[PDB]
C-alpha cells in the first residue's frame, strides 16, 4: 500500500497536468516587481531572514524571468520607510536588474511599507508602455498592515482603468486590501493572490510568474508590431557603440539606420525599432502550442514495446503499468521522459518521427 | 598521480626502446590514452593522413585562453617521441611516428594486428563467484602480510623478493621480522589503481637481463582483456611472466588458458562507504567496516578494543602512536587516513561548526576539519616527543692555532653544509660524520 | 577531462542518396560513410574507456537505435580486432542490414517528410538519461545528413530544431552537423550548430571523410573551450514569411502568434491565428515618411 | 593549533556654472 | 497632475534639478543643446521616463501616525527629534503648529519651545496622558489648554455624520424611548471620584478615538451597498474563467531566394546491401594521400579566418591619446542624439512636423561636415598615423548619417518633384 | 505601562464610549480601516452596545479576545434578590445561573466573527475560570475547542494562531467541499432520496 500510495499521488499529481487547454497567453510582457524591505522583514521565520531570503529569490526570478520571456522587460521597486523607492527602470538588459538587486542585498530594511506609494510609482513606470503589452505589477508583501497617504481604492480603480494587472506573494496571511487589489485588478479571479507556508513553496510561486498570464477574452489590443532581424559583423577594429558609446569590437547591426548595438534584444538607440534574433520569437512557440498531457496506460491491455521509444529504457514490470503513451502518435513513454519531454522539450520526439 | 608514475617511466626509457614498443597496437591503443586531451586531439588528426602538417597549423587550432595547455601536450608527446620534430625548407616540419601511425590505424581500422589483444576459447567462467574472490583473497593476502597482520598462507617468494627489495616493508635478519615504512603506508593509502601500479611498476625495474617491452606488452595488453572471459595462450618471456602475474591476484590460472581479473580492468583507466570511522575527544575510534584489510591496517596506530560484525571499536593511545612512529608513519600521513575515511556524521557536523562561525562573522573562512583538533594536536605533540633528544654522529675540532684557520675550516664546512655548531669565542665546532673527511682533507691542503 | 557521451544521428534514406549519386559519379557511397562513422566511433571509444556511443539513424518511416540495440551474429568484420570496437561495429552494421531490409520492403511506401527532427529529440532524450543514470558525463550531437536529395518543405522543421536548441542549451550539449549533398547552406542545421557551440561542416565529396571526421567534429566538450571552430560560414537568425516565402530582415510580426511577415497580411487578418487587426492601428505602418511640402 | 610555534615565555564646477547661465538666458527669453 | 508628459516637459525646475546632480545627463546635455543648438523641448521629449522619476521621489509623503506616542522621553533626560518629526507633529497637531508659528521667531529660540512643550501639560494631554494636578508644566503653553477645549469640539463637529442604518447603535438605545428599568451598576458605568464628578479616563478614551478617526478621515482627502454585504458569498456560483483561446493553423511557402523512381531506389538499396552482406574493409577508410593534403588545407584556411576573429572577440584597450579618444566619444553621442529625433520625427507619419525633420537634416549635414573636419584636424596634426585609426572609431556613425540624409534625399525628389 | 504605544505601530485603537452616536462613529473608522489594509483594534464591552448586534465578520473580525469572563457585578442587590428567587422556585442554583449569564454573554461575542464557511478566525478566552467552561459552550463552539487548547499560555496560543492564520490562507480544494458541507441541487435531491 505504501508503494501503492506513492502511485495514486502520482496519479493525483498528474490529474491537475491533465488540464492543458491552448490558451491565448501574452509573450510581450512589461513586469514592475516590488519588494518590501520594512521591519517586518527583519523576522528569522524565513533564514537567515526574510530580507536575505527575498533578495536572493529575486535574481533567480530575473534570470528565469529573462530566460524564458527574452523580448519582455522589468522594473524594480521596493519600499522602504513609507515611500517607495526606485531601483530599476524598465529595461530588457538582465544584468542591470540582477545588479541592482545586489547592492539592495546589503542595506537593513527598516521602516513601514506603503502599497499606495509602490503601486503608484508602477502606475507611473508602466506609462511609456504599448498598448500590445501586458502591464503586471508583482508584489512580496511581508507585512500585515499598510500606512498610506491617501485613499488606496483609488488607486486600485486607477489600476484597473490602466488595464494593469497585479500579483501579490504574501508572507504570513490574508491581507483584506491585498486580496482586493489581486481580485479586482484579474476580472474577479481570487487566484493571484498567494500566502506561502515554507521556503520550498515560495520557490515555486516565484517560477510560476516566469509564464505569460493568459489574457482575458474581452480585453483585445491586437496589433502588427514592427520588429527587425539584424546581421551580426565581425570586424577587425573596434568600433563605437550606439547605445552606450563604448568601444567593443562587434554588434549586431540595424537593417534600418546601420547604427550597431552592443546586445540584442533591445530597441535600437536611433529608430526606435526592437532589434531581436528568430531564437527569441522561438523561445516562446511551446507556450502557442501546448504538448498534450500523456495518459498512463492501464494494465489491462497489451503493450507495444518493452523499451522506451525515445530513450530505450526498459520499463520495470513491478502492479501499476510504467507507460505514458502519446495519443497523437500512440507511442509509450518511459516516466522519466515524459517529464523531460514536457518541461525542457516541447515537441513529442514519436510525433515528429511519424511520416505523412 | 596515476597517469603521471606511469608516463614517467615511459619518458626514462631510451628511444630506441620506444621505436620497438609501438610494434603490438594493444600497447599503443593504452599509450594513447594516457597523454592529455589536447595531445589526443592532434594525434588523431595526424593518423590517418599520411603528410607532414608543419607546427604554426597546430598552434592555431588552440584558442588565446588554452594556450598553456598546448605547452604541455606537444612536451609530453615529444617525450615519448612519438611525434618527430623535422626541418627542412625552412620550415619545422611536424610528423607522427611511422610505426605508432601504422598500429594506431590497424587497431581502429581492425586491420591485421597479430592477435596483439589476445583470442578467446569462448568458455566462459562465473566472474562473480571464482574471478572476484580469487583476486580478492590474493590481493587481500599480500596486503595482510604487508601490514604485519599475522596469516595462515604466507605469499610466495617472488612477490616476498619484490616486497623487500621495494622501499615497501623494511626487513632485517637480526630483527628476524618485517615492518611498514613512511612510504609503506602512503601505498597503503593509495587508491587500487595506484597500489597496483606500484608493485608493477617495481617489477618492471627489478628484473634483469626478460625484455623490457615484453613485459610491458603484457601488461598494456593485460588492459585490453575483458573480465569473464578466456583468452587462449604468445611470447617466451610472457609465460614466466603471467605465472609471475599470477601471484599478485591480476590473473586466474585454473592449473592452458587463462582468465584476466577485475584488477585487470582496473589497471587501464578508473573505475555508506566501508571504512569510514568515527574519533570522538574521548580518543576513541569506531570503524564502520567489516574487511580484515582495514582492521589490520587500523591496528598499526590504534589500540583495537573489540569488534562486531558491523563496526570495530578501538582507543587511541600513546603506545599505539609510538609503535607506528617508530615504523616511520608521519602523523600527516595518520591524519590525512582519518581525514578521508571520516564518517559522514562527522562531515555534517564539521559543516554546521563552520556555517555558524560564518553566520557570526562572513569574513574569515576557517579550514574545515572534519574531526576533532585536540586528537590531531595531541598526535603532533607524541611526535614532538619522540623528536626531543636529538643527536648527530661526528667529530669536533679544536686547539686551534690561529683564528684565521678555525674560520676557514668552519666556513668551508658551512660551505658544503656539514656543519653543526659553532662557536667563535672557543674556537670549536662540530660537523656530521658524513663531511669528516673532506673537511680533514681540505685542512691538509 | 571527463568521459563524454557522443550521439550520432545519421539519415539513411533511399531517395536521399539515390540522388546523390546520379548527380555525381559515385556508386555506393553511404557505404563509404557507414565504414567511415565505424572507424569514426571506434576512434571516439579510444579517446577515453569510460565513454559510451549511440548511435540513431533516420529512415524513410521512422528512428531507430542502431546502438545500443534493444533486448528484444553475421560477420561484416573481422573478429581479430580490439573486443570493444568490435562489440559497437558488429551490432551497429548488422541493424543497418535490418534496417535496409525493413525500409527495402516499404519501398512502395509514400514517405514524404523526413525524420531528421524526431531523430535529434530522441537523441537529446538519450542525453538525459544517460546524464541522470550516471553519477557527472558530458554528451554531444553529431548529425550525419545526406541533403543531395531536393527535400519537399523544411518549414515544418522549424519549430521542431529550434526547441532543440533550447534543450541543448541547457545541457551543455554541442550539436555538430555534417552534410554531404549539393546545397553548400542548410539555413536550420547552421543555426543549431552556432546556437549551441557546435561544428557546422559540408563535404561535396564522400571520399575521404574520415580526415574531416577526424580533424574537424572531433573536439570532445571537456576541451571546446580551447578550441576554436573551423566553421566557414556565418549564419544571420533570420526566418522566412509566412505568406511569401523570403527571409525578412525589417517586416512585421503578429503579438498574439509572433508569426513573421513581410507584408501587411491581405484583408487585415492574421493568416495563422485569424485575429482581426485594428484598422486604425495597422494605417499607422501604412504611412509613408514625412517630407517638407 | 599552536604547536610548532616558540614556547611562552619573558571641471565640473565650470560646467554648472555654464549651465545655470544658459537657463538665466532662457527665462528671460521666455518672459 | 504634474505626472504628465506635457508639464514634465514644461517644469523647468525639475528639469534644471536632475541635470544638477546627473552628471553623464549634464555630459550630453551640454555638447548638444548649448554649442550644437538642438532644442531643450527635444532633448527631454526621448527622457520622460527619466523626469518621471526623479519628479515621485521627492513627490510622495509617508502616511499619519500616531507621532507623540513614539516620542519617549527616556536627573537629565535627553530626547531626540527630527525634521520629518517636527513636520508630522505639526500635520497631526494643529495647535503645536499655531503655538509655534507665533512664537519662534518673536519671543524665543526654537530649542527653548520645544524643551517647553514636552514639559507642558499640553504635550501630556496630546498624548493620550491623564494629566497630573501635582505637575508644574510650562506656564506659556498651558494658554493654549482652553483652545484646544475649542478645537476638540470643532473637530468633533469635523468627524460627525449620519450613520447606515446597519451598525448605528443610537437607534438601539431609541428604539423604545419609553423603557425604565433598573439603573446599571457603577461598573456597567464610567468612573467618578468621591465628589461625584467624573475621574478622566474618559477623555483619554475619546482623545485616542478621536486620533484614530482624524487619520483615517485625513486619508480621504482631495487628491445598494448595504445589499451585498449582507449576501453570503459563499453560496453563490464559484468564479469561471473567461480566458480567449487560439488555434494555430501552420501552412506557409518554402524559402524563395533529377527525381528517381522507385525502381532506382529499390535498385541502389539492392547494390548496398550486396555490397554490405558479402564483405566489408574498414582500412579502405583512409585517403589516398592526394585528397588529405587538400582536405588540410581547406581545414586551416577556415580555422585560420576564426582564429583571427576567436583573439578579439569596460571598454577594450584603445590607441588613441586619451584627449583625442574623448572629443571623439562626444562627437559619436552628439552625432546619435540628432539621429535619434530625427528618426523620430521622420517616422512619426504627420506632416506638421515638416520644419523639425528639415532642422534636424540640417543638423545632420552640419554632423557630416563637422566629422569630416576632425578627421582633416587630425590628419594634418598627427600625420594620418591616427587618422586612419580615427576614420575607423567612427565608421559606423558617418555611414549611418549619411544613409538618413540619402534616404530624406531619395523620398524628397520623389515626393517634391 | 506604555503598552498602548506598542499597539499604535501596528495598528488604530478604536474604544467604545458611553456615547452611543460616537460609538457609531468608532465603529465605521474601525471598518474603514480594516477595509484599506491599515489594521484596526476595538476595544468594547462584553455586555455593551456593540456586543448585541454588530457583527465582526471576515476583514472586521479575524481575532476575538474575552478579556475575562464577562460576571455581572455580584455585589448587586438586584442580582441577588433574583438569584434568590430562581433558587427558590426553579430550583437553579446561584453559581450555576452565575456561570449561564456569563458564557451566554462569552459565547455571544464569539459567534459575531463568521458569516459564511469561507469566513475564519482565532477566539480566544483569556482567563483561567474558562479552562473548565468547554461543556457550558455552544455546541458548534465546544466541538471545535481541544483538549489541548484547554489551558494554554500567551505563547503557545500566539504559535498556534501564526500556524492557523497561515493555514487558512491557503487555497481550499473544491472537492473536500464539494458535497459534504456545500450542497447544490443535485446533491440535495440525493440527500432526500437515502433518508427516505
Ligand atoms: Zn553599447
Ligand atoms: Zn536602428
Ligand atoms: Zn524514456
Ligand atoms: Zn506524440
Ligand atoms: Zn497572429
Amino acid at each position: 500500500a505504501s508503494l501503492v500510495a506513492s502511485i495514486v499521488e502520482a496519479r493525483k499529481k498528474r490529474t491537475a497536468k491533465k488540464n492543458i487547454t491552448p490558451y491565448q497567453r501574452g509573450i510581450i510582457r512589461s513586469l514592475i516587481l516590488t519588494l518590501d524591505c520594512s521591519e517586518a522583514m527583519l523576522e528569522k521565520d524565513l533564514r537567515p531572514n526574510r530580507h536575505a531570503m527575498i533578495i536572493q529569490y529575486a535574481i533567480d526570478f530575473v534570470h528565469e524571468f529573462f530566460d524564458q520571456n527574452p523580448i519582455s522587460q522589468m522594473g524594480i521597486i521596493i519600499m522602504r520607510n513609507g515611500l517607495a523607492q526606485l531601483v530599476s527602470q524598465v529595461s530588457g538588459n538582465p544584468q542591470d536588474h540582477i545588479d541592482a538587486l545586489k547592492s539592495i542585498r546589503k542595506q537593513e530594511p527598516k521602516g513601514n511599507p506603503s502599497l499606495q506609494n509602490a503601486l503608484e510609482m508602477a502606475r507611473g513606470l508602466l506609462l511609456p508602455v504599448p498598448a500590445h503589452c501586458t502591464r503586471e505589477v508583482l508584489i512580496v508583501f511581508g507585512s500585515l498592515s499598510t500606512t498610506d497617504p491617501g485613499d488606496i481604492h483609488q488607486t486600485i480603480d486607477s489600476l484597473v482603468s490602466e488595464k494593469i494587472r497585479v500579483k501579490v506573494l504574501g508572507l504570513s496571511a490574508q491581507v483584506a486590501i491585498c486580496k482586493e487589489l489581486c481580485k479586482a485588478t484579474n476580472y474577479g479571479d481570487e487566484s493571484f493572490y498567494k500566502i506561502l507556508l515554507d521556503e520550498t513553496h515560495l520557490k515555486e510561486l516565484f517560477n510560476e510568474a516566469v509564464t505569460p498570464l493568459p489574457v482575458n477574452k474581452i480585453n483585445k489590443g491586437f496589433t502588427l508590431v514592427k520588429m527587425g532581424f539584424p546581421t551580426r559583423i565581425f570586424e577587425d577594429t573596434p568600433t563605437f557603440c550606439s547605445c552606450h558609446s563604448k568601444l567593443v569590437y562587434g554588434g549586431y547591426f540595424c537593417p534600418n539606420c546601420h547604427s550597431k548595438v552592443c546586445s540584442l534584444p533591445t530597441v535600437c538607440p536611433c529608430c526606435d525599432l526592437m532589434l531581436i534574433l528568430s531564437t527569441h520569437l522561438a523561445r516562446s512557440y511551446h507556450h502557442l502550442m501546448p504538448l498534450k498531457t500523456f495518459a498512463e496506460v492501464p494494465t489491462t491491455e497489451k503493450f507495444r514495446s518493452e523499451d522506451c521509444f525515445s530513450c530505450q529504457s526498459r520499463f520495470p514490470i513491478l502492479l501499476t503499468s510504467s507507460r505514458y503513451r502519446c495519443e497523437d502518435c500512440k507511442q509509450e513513454f518511459c516516466v522519466d521522459c515524459d517529464v523531460f519531454i514536457h518541461e525542457i522539450l516541447h515537441n513529442c520526439p514519436g510525433c515528429e518521427s511519424k511520416p505523412v | 598521480s596515476l597517469k603521471h608514475s606511469v608516463t614517467q617511466y615511459l619518458e626514462e626509457i631510451p628511444q630506441q626502446v620506444q621505436n620497438r614498443l609501438y610494434t603490438s597496437p594493444a600497447t599503443c591503443l593504452a599509450i594513447y590514452r594516457i597523454l592529455p586531451p589536447l595531445a589526443k586531439f592532434f594525434i588523431m588528426a595526424m593518423v590517418f593522413n599520411e603528410n607532414e602538417v608543419p607546427l604554426l597549423d597546430l598552434d592555431k587550432w588552440v584558442n588565446s585562453n588554452g594556450k598553456l595547455q598546448f605547452q604541455n601536450a606537444i612536451k609530453s608527446m615529444k617525450s615519448l617521441h612519438l611525434l618527430i620534430p623535422n626541418k627542412s625548407s625552412g620550415t619545422l616540419m611536424i610528423n607522427l611516428n611511422p610505426t605508432f601511425k601504422i598500429s594506431l590505424r590497424n587497431a581502429l581500422t581492425g586491420g591485421e594486428v597479430q592477435n596483439s589483444f589476445g583470442v578467446v576459447v569462448e568458455e566462459n567462467v562465473v566472474s562473480l563467484d571464482l574471478l572476484d574472490e580469487y583476486s580478492a583473497n590474493k590481493w587481500e593476502t599480500i596486503l595482510h602480510f604487508m601490514v604485519g597482520t599475522p596469516l595462515a598462507k604466507i605469499p610466495s617468494e617472488k612477490v616476498l623478493n619484490l616486497l623487500k627489495h621495494s622501499k615497501l616493508m623494511e626487513e632485517v635478519n637480526s630483527t628476524g621480522e618485517f615492518k611498514i615504512t613512511n612510504e609503506g603506508f602512503q601505498f597503503l593509502l593509495q587508491e587500487i589503481n595506484s597500489q597496483l601500479w606500484t608493485l608493477l611498476l617495481q617489477y618492471l625495474k627489478m628484473i634483469e637481463t626478460m625484455d623490457l617491452v615484453d613485459v610491458l606488452h603484457f601488461i598494456f595488453m593485460l588492459g585490453a582483456l575483458e573480465v569473464g572471459k578466456a583468452y587462449k595462450i604468445l611470447s617466451e618471456t610472457q609465460r614466466i611472466m603471467l605465472q609471475d602475474m599470477r601471484d599478485y591476484g591480476l590473473v586466474f590460472q585454473k592449473h592452458s588458458i587463462f582468465y584476466p581479473t577485475k584488477l585487470a580492468l582496473m589497471l587501464t583507466s578508473d573505475t555508506i562507504p566501508d571504512g569510514s570511522l568515527i574519533v570522538e575527544t574521548n580518543f576513541k575510534i569506531y570503524s564502520y567496516s567489516n574487511s580484515p584489510l582495514q582492521i589490520a591496517v587500523l591496528s598499526l596506530f590504534v589500540h583495537l578494543k573489540a569488534r562486531f560484525v558491523n563496526m570495530v571499536l578501538g582507543q587511541i593511545t600513546r603506545e599505539s602512536i609510538r609503535r607506528a612512529l617508530t615504523n616511520g608513519i608521519t602523523a600527516d600521513q595518520i591524519i590525512a587516513y582519518l581525514e578521508t575515511h571520516a564518517h559522514p556524521q562527522m562531515r555534517r557536523l564539521a559543516e554546521e561548526k563552520l556555517e555558524k562561525k560564518l553566520e557570526l562573522d562572513p569574513n574569515c573562512k576557517e579550514p574545515l576539519q572534519v574531526l576533532p583538533p585536540t586528537v590531531v594536536d595531541q598526535i603532533r605533540l607524541w611526535q614532538l616527543e619522540l623528536d626531543r633528544v636529538i643527536t648527530y654522529e661526528g667529530s669536533l675540532y679544536s686547539d686551534f692555532e690561529t683564528s684565521q684557520e678555525y674560520n676557514l675550516l668552519s666556513k668551508y664546512a658551512q660551505d658544503i653544509g656539514v656543519l653543526l655548531w659553532k662557536d667563535d669565542k672557543k674556537k670549536k665546532f662540530f660537523i656530521s660524520k658524513e663531511g669528516n673527511s673532506q673537511v680533514l682533507d681540505f685542512a691538509k691542503r | 577531462e571527463s568521459p563524454s557521451l557522443l550521439t550520432v544521428i545519421i539519415e539513411i534514406a533511399p531517395k536521399l542518396w539515390t540522388t546523390f549519386d546520379e548527380e555525381g559519379n559515385e556508386k555506393g557511397s553511404i557505404i563509404k560513410v557507414l565504414e567511415a562513422l565505424i572507424v569514426f566511433l571506434n576512434a571516439h571509444l579510444a579517446f577515453n574507456s569510460a565513454n559510451k556511443v549511440a548511435v540513431i539513424a533516420a529512415y524513410s518511416q521512422g528512428i531507430k537505435y542502431l546502438y545500443p540495440e534493444s533486448t528484444s551474429d553475421l560477420k561484416i568484420i573481422n573478429s581479430d580486432m580490439y573486443r570493444r570496437f568490435r562489440n559497437v561495429d558488429e551490432t551497429l552494421v548488422e541493424e543497418i542490414y535490418k534496417l535496409f531490409e525493413l525500409e527495402k520492403k516499404q519501398i512502395e511506401q509514400n514517405s514524404q517528410r523526413s525524420t531528421l527532427a524526431g531523430a535529434m529529440s530522441a537523441g537529446l532524450t538519450y542525453v538525459n538519461r544517460i546524464s541522470k543514470e550516471s553519477v557527472s558525463l558530458k554528451s554531444r550531437l553529431l548529425v550525419l545528413t545526406c541533403g543531395s536529395g531536393s527535400s519537399k518543405d523544411e518549414i515544418f522543421q522549424y519549430i521542431p530544431i529550434m526547441n532543440c536548441i533550447f534543450s541543448a542549451t541547457k545541457m551543455k550539449c554541442p550539436i555538430d552537423v555534417v552534410k554531404i549533398g549539393g546545397s553548400k547552406e542548410s539555413t536550420f542545421l547552421q543555426q543549431t550548430t552556432d546556437a549551441t557551440n557546435g561544428v557546422y561542416l559540408h563535404v561535396e565529396s564522400t571520399e575521404g571523410l574520415i580526415q574531416y571526421l577526424a580533424t574537424a567534429m572531433f573536439i570532445d566538450p571537456s576541451l571546446r573551450p580551447i578550441i576554436v571552430k573551423p566553421n566557414h560560414g556565418s549564419v544571420d537568425f533570420r526566418t522566412s514569411c509566412y505568406l511569401t516565402g523570403r527571409v525578412v530582415a525589417v517586416g512585421f510580426i503578429c503579438s498574439v502568434c509572433l508569426c513573421v511577415l513581410s507584408i501587411i497580411p491581405p484583408g487585415n487578418k492574421c493568416p495563422a491565428c485569424d485575429s482581426q487587426f485594428d484598422e486604425h492601428v495597422i494605417a499607422k505602418l501604412k504611412r509613408k515618411p514625412v517630407v517638407p511640402r | 593549533s599552536t604547536i610548532g610555534k616558540t614556547a611562552l615565555g619573558r571641471e565640473e564646477r565650470e560646467n554648472e556654472k555654464t549651465l545655470n547661465d544658459y537657463y538665466a538666458a532662457l527665462a528671460k527669453k521666455q518672459a | 497632475d504634474s505626472l504628465s508628459k506635457e508639464k514634465l516637459l514644461t517644469n523647468l525646475k525639475l528639469q534644471q534639478s536632475l541635470l544638477k546632480g546627473n552628471k553623464v545627463l549634464m555630459k550630453v546635455f551640454q555638447e548638444t543643446v548649448i554649442n550644437a543648438g538642438l532644442p531643450p523641448s527635444e532633448f527631454w521629449s526621448t527622457r520622460i521616463p527619466l523626469l518621471r522619476a526623479f519628479a515621485l521621489s521627492t513627490s510622495q509623503k509617508v502616511g499619519p501616525y500616531n507621532v507623540l506616542s513614539t516620542i519617549k522621553p527616556v536627573n537629565k533626560v535627553n530626547v531626540n527629534l527630527s525634521r520629518e518629526k517636527i513636520l508630522n507633529i505639526f500635520e497631526n497637531y494643529p495647535i503645536v503648529k499655531k503655538a509655534y508659528t507665533d512664537n519662534v521667531p518673536k519671543n524665543f529660540k526654537e530649542p527653548e519651545f520645544w524643551a517647553r512643550f514636552f514639559s507642558s501639560k499640553l504635550f501630556r494631554k496630546l498624548r493620550g496622558e491623564k494629566i497630573m494636578q501635582n505637575d508644574r508644566g510650562d506656564v506659556i503653553i498651558d494658554r493654549y489648554l482652553t483652545l484646544d477645549q475649542e478645537f476638540d469640539r470643532k473637530d468633533d463637529d469635523m468627524l460627525l455624520h449620519p450613520v447606515k442604518k446597519i451598525i448605528d447603535l443610537d437607534g438601539n438605545i431609541q428604539d423604545d424611548p419609553v423603557v425604565r428599568g433598573n439603573r446599571p451598576d457603577f461598573t456597567m458605568q464610567p468612573g467618578v471620584d468621591i465628589n461625584g464628578n467624573s475621574d478622566g479616563t474618559v477623555d483619554i478614551l475619546k482623545g485616542m478615538n478621536r486620533l484614530s478617526e482624524k487619520m483615517i478621515m485625513a486619508l480621504k482627502n482631495e487628491y445598494n451597498d448595504e445589499r451585498n454585504e449582507l449576501k453570503i458569498d459563499d453560496l453563490n456560483e464559484s468564479y469561471k474563467t473567461n480566458y480567449a483561446i487560439i488555434h494555430l493553423k501552420r501552412n506557409a511557402h518554402e524559402k524563395t531566394t533529377l527525381k528517381v523512381s522507385n525502381q532506382q531506389m529499390l535498385q541502389q538499396l539492392s547494390l548496398v546491401m550486396d555490397n554490405l552482406i558479402n564483405k566489408l574493409d574498414l582500412n579502405q577508410v583512409v585517403p589516398n594521400n592526394e585528397v588529405s593534403n587538400k582536405i588540410n588545407k581547406r581545414v586551416i584556411t577556415a580555422i585560420k579566418i576564426n582564429a583571427k576573429q576567436a583573439k578579439h572577440n569596460l571598454e577594450v584597450k584603445s590607441t588613441l591619446p586619451i584627449d583625442l579618444l574623448e572629443s571623439c566619444r562626444m562627437l559619436h553621442t552628439t552625432c546619435c542624439e540628432f539621429l535619434k529625433h530625427f528618426y523620430i520625427h521622420f517616422q512619426s507619419g504627420e506632416q506638421k512636423q515638416a520644419s523639425t525633420v528639415k532642422k534636424l537634416y540640417n543638423h545632420l549635414k552640419d554632423c557630416i561636415e563637422k566629422l569630416n573636419e576632425l578627421f582633416q584636424d587630425v590628419l594634418n596634426g598627427d600625420g594620418e598615423s591616427m587618422s586612419n585609426t580615427c576614420t575607423a572609431y567612427l565608421k559606423p556613425v558617418l555611414n549611418s548619417i549619411t544613409l538618413a540624409t540619402h534616404k530624406y534625399d531619395e523620398y524628397f525628389n520623389e515626393y517634391n518633384n | 505601562m506604555g503598552i498602548l504605544d506598542e499597539v499604535w505601530k501596528h495598528k488604530l485603537i478604536l474604544v467604545e464610549t458611553p456615547d452611543a452616536q460616537e460609538t457609531s462613529l468608532a465603529l465605521e473608522t474601525y471598518r474603514k480601516a480594516c477595509s484599506n489594509g491599515r489594521g484596526a483594534i476595538l476595544l468594547s464591552v462584553a455586555r455593551g452596545k456593540v456586543s448585541e448586534g454588530i457583527d465582526f465578520d471576515h476583514q472586521y473580525g479575524r481575532t476575538v479576545l474575552m478579556i475575562g469572563i464577562p460576571f455581572q457585578y455580584t455585589e448587586s442587590r438586584i442580582l441577588k434578590a433574583r438569584l434568590e428567587f430562581m433558587r427558590e422556585n426553579y430550583r437553579i442554583r446561584e453559581n450555576d445561573f452565575l456561570s449561564f449569564d456569563a458564557m451566554r454573554h462569552a459565547a455571544q461575542c464569539l459567534g459575531r466573527v463568521l458569516r459564511g464557511k469561507d469566513d475564519y478566525g482565532v477566539m480566544v478566552l483569556a482567563d483561567r475560570r474558562f479552562s473548565r467552561k468547554r461543556s457550558q459552550l455552544p455546541k458548534w463552539i465546544a466541538q471545535g475547542l481541544s483538549d489541548a487548547d484547554l489551558n494554554l499560555s500567551t505563547d503557545m496560543a500566539i504559535s498556534n494562531t501564526k500556524q492557523f492564520l497561515r493555514t487558512m490562507a491557503q487555497p481550499t480544494d473544491p472537492k473536500d467541499q464539494e458535497g459534504v458541507s456545500v450542497w447544490s441541487y443535485e446533491d440535495l435531491i440525493k440527500h432526500q432520496n437515502s433518508r427516505k
